[PDB]
């Protein structure tokens, strides 16, 4: 044999394998807390709303 | 001969206000929601000695 064999591959090998059950998978990520609003107040006042 | 009469009943009251922050800090005279209770009684007082 003057070609490869199956020790030379890597990272097939070290990928994470997960199970699938459908052709199209879902998933939901969280990309921020707030928006860059002020945080400072004064006295006794309602602060703004924020959200994610 | 006789008569009948009718009186109607009438509503008086007042509002009193403190801060959050008012009521964290040390104070010199004591207790200041109990100060302010005295001082609307007492106002609602006068109102009600001169209504009469």
């Amino acid at each position: 044999n003057l070609s490869f064999t199956d020790q030379h591959i890597k990272f097939w090998k070290k990928i994470p394998k997960q199970k699938a059950y459908s052709t199209v998978e879902q998933y939901g990520q969280l990309l921020d807390y707030g928006r860059s609003q002020g945080a400072f107040v004064g006295e006794g006042v309602l602060p703004d709303t924020n959200d994610s | 001969t006789y008569a009948r009469k009718a009186a109607f009943v009438k509503f008086l009251g007042t509002t009193r206000e403190v801060t959050h922050p008012m009521t964290l800090v040390n104070s010199a005279f004591g207790n200041v929601i109990a100060r302010q209770n005295k001082d609307g009684i007492l106002w609602m007082l006068k109102q009600i000695e001169q209504a009469l």
